[PDB]
């Protein structure tokens, strides 16, 4: 049976300080910013070809 | 990328390990004619048309008249 708000182990300032603190949208936030001081994956294609194996038609 | 020859355009696409200044002789293919490298002329007037490789099907008659 799901349980019911009684029965949580979380206090009321604890789960609601995450509610207006916004906890995991930051979280989700600086996954993108680490993503942003990192390597990007674009090669030049006129000057830069992708992948080749024999078998390509 | 119509500009590069065909050798190298396997190699700069990473098909390759060496290149082709550095193969042997034995992978290089035997050629009894010159070689012309033509990249690509789309717009340009030398772009390819395509026709008939063989004649018409069925031929007509040549006529020729006759005095009776």
């Amino acid at each position: 049976r799901p349980a019911t708000w009684e029965e949580s182990e979380e206090g009321a300032l604890s789960k609601a300080t995450k509610y207006f603190l916004l906890a995991e949208m930051f979280r989700g936030l600086y996954v993108v910013l680490e993503q942003f001081f990192r390597a990007p994956y674009t090669i030049y294609y006129p000057f830069e070809k992708g992948p080749v194996s024999p078998r390509f038609r | 990328m119509s500009q590069v020859e065909p050798g190298w355009h396997f190699w700069l696409g990473y098909g390759v390990d060496t290149a082709p200044c550095n193969t042997p002789k034995e992978k290089l293919p035997i050629r009894a004619y010159p070689y012309k490298f033509q990249p690509n002329y789309t717009g340009t007037p030398g772009a390819f048309v395509t026709y008939n490789t063989l004649k018409p099907k069925i031929s007509a008659w040549e006529p020729v008249t006759k005095q009776r």
